[PDB]
């Protein structure tokens, strides 16, 4: 992440089509924007909370189409499950956990990287 | 837990693209 260049920003939110200065509520609100492909969202958009859009603000962070997997960096054949982690939104394929996991974890789920 | 299949639903749509298109421009 350190490593892999910023994509330019589009400042339009691509779900509500406001600005930073109008959400869905008529409020001014900062977007953020995946890395990979440049498409934002409003935290609220995405329905992030604020402790959770702290966290992607100071991370690489990509679009829900644009997540790798942490660990390997693919998307690949079981891409659609792969799981996202509820502290810092990155992506992890149930196989790649460590330890794996078989089956879907239950509720809010926090990734190997965030876990103390 | 959310996985990328179930944040597109929880999520809700995104905007037409021509909209958004119409708007970028
Ligand atoms: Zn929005
Ligand atoms: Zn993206
Ligand atoms: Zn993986
Ligand atoms: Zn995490």
């Amino acid at each position: 992440e350190k490593d892999k260049p910023v994509a330019e920003p589009i400042p339009i939110c691509s779900f509500c089509l406001g600005t930073k200065e109008q959400n869905r509520e008529k409020k001014p609100e900062e977007l953020i924007s995946c890395a990979d492909c440049g498409n934002s969202g409003h935290p609220s958009c995405l329905k992030f909370s604020p402790e959770l859009t702290v966290r992607v603000k100071a991370l690489r962070w990509q679009c829900i189409e644009c997540k790798t997997c942490s660990s390997c960096r693919d998307q690949g054949k079981n891409a659609d499950n792969m799981l996202f982690c509820d502290s810092c939104d990155r992506g992890f394929h149930m196989e790649c956990c460590d330890p794996p996991l078989t089956r879907m974890p239950k509720g809010m789920w926090i990734c190997q990287i965030c876990r103390p | 837990a959310r996985t990328k299949q179930t944040a597109r639903k929880s999520t809700g749509g995104k905007a037409p693209r021509k909209q958004l298109a119409t708007k970028a421009a």
